[PDB]
């Protein structure tokens, strides 16, 4: 069996422009627990990007937070891309900062 | 309130990459406490949480020892389990379990679990009377056989009816700080336009502990539930979590909407309505 | 606290 992960794409405090704030991905839902995730600032691969221990849910499907500091501004862009085996190419979720 | 204990274990083999990776981890309630991960320098249980670092070192390396020992039995029972289904040894494939109690207000057993799956199905699970197996298939069939010939259930039962309940009274004490408070969500409605004739109604629960939250969206009273987008609870980094739930709206009905808030960090549940 | 059991095996 294979299920195909949600992804989530969001701050840990409102954001405001200047304002040192977090940027989480929470992939979830998903299986295997392989999985692909990068934190992406205007197209490019963000550096330092630290995750969660892999854990799961009562219906056994993993989850895991991949987070980064940063600090948002009004012209930067910033996504999640997730990979995994279900994927036949890597998903991106743009980071809107009204959901 | 309830409160619970869980150790969550998942072992994923990596043919031709070195032996499978074991990851586990401790919660009480919504709270990580400890983990251990076969793939650190140094492997050891570690603390997650401020409450449980003033254990001592008996306690570390005992709970070092217990994770390894899970690392390698589960290591071998993935072989049994290749065997059990006929499986190649070529392919990656995964065991994971979970155990744990449940307590209510009085610190007694409310129930407790042990479960377990292989590649993401149920495999076998230890019954609420505590002294039953469910096995989920004629593999399974084998492991139940072998475990009622090992009485694993009541030396199960024996865990979570004492050291499981009392150790979690434990954590409860020295941590009820946290875990003892309830963070109430904090809560706002936005509004989002789309077209003309619609609009999305968004309502926000943010920065709230435990996880346990109800938002609804109501169009005159009446519960919208067909209609309302409603994300996973979602944690913001912070031992707190988020939620939203939306409805879209036709512009100019939003006073026939209110969103409703239930938390057990607020005592009347909440109304919310959408302000411009 | 974790449970302790010896060799339990599938």
């Amino acid at each position: 069996i294979q299920r195909t992960p949600k992804i989530q794409v969001y701050s840990r405090h409102p954001a405001e422009n200047g304002k040192s704030n977090f940027l989480n991905c929470y992939v979830s839902g998903f299986h295997p627990s392989d999985i692909e995730v990068d934190l992406l600032k205007n197209g490019e691969r963000i550096e330092k990007v630290e995750h969660s221990d892999l854990s799961f849910s009562k219906d056994w499907s993993f989850y895991l937070l991949y987070y980064t500091e940063f600090t948002p501004t009004e012209k930067d862009e910033y996504a999640c891309r997730v990979n995994h085996v279900t994927l036949s190419q890597p998903k991106i979720v743009k980071w809107d900062r009204d959901m | 309130g309830s409160h619970s204990m869980r150790y969550f274990h998942t072992s994923v083999s990596r043919p031709g990459r070195g032996e499978p990776r074991f990851i586990t981890v401790g919660y009480v309630d919504d709270t990580l406490f400890v983990r251990f991960d076969s793939d650190a320098a140094s492997p050891r249980e570690e603390p997650r949480a401020p409450w449980i670092e003033q254990e001592g070192p008996e306690y570390w390396d005992r709970e070092t020892q217990i994770c390894k020992a899970k690392a390698q039995t589960d290591r071998e029972d993935l072989r049994t389990l290749l065997r059990y289904y006929n499986q190649s040894e070529a392919g990656s494939h995964t065991l994971q379990n979970m155990y744990g109690c449940d307590v209510g207000p009085d610190g007694r057993l409310l129930r407790g679990y042990h479960q377990d799956a292989y590649d993401g199905k149920d495999y076998i699970a230890l019954n609420e009377d505590l002294s039953s197996w469910t096995a989920a298939d004629t593999a399974a069939q084998i492991t139940q056989r072998k475990w009622e010939a090992a009485r694993v259930a009541e030396q199960l039962r024996a865990y979570l009816e004492g050291e499981c309940v009392e150790w979690l009274r434990r954590y409860l004490e020295n941590g009820k700080e946290t875990l003892q408070r309830a963070d109430p969500p904090k809560t706002h409605v936005t509004h989002h336009p789309i077209s003309d004739h619609e609009a999305t109604l968004r309502c926000w629960a943010l920065g709230f502990y435990p996880a346990e939250i109800t938002l609804t969206w109501q169009r005159d009273g009446e519960d919208q539930t067909q209609d309302t987008e409603l994300v996973e609870t979602r944690p913001a980094g912070d031992r707190t979590f988020q939620k939203w739930a939306a409805v879209v709206v036709p512009s100019g009905e939003e006073q026939r909407y209110t969103c409703h808030v239930q938390h057990e960090g607020l005592p009347k549940p909440l109304t919310l309505r959408w302000e411009p | 606290k974790r449970w302790i059991i010896m060799g339990l095996n599938k």
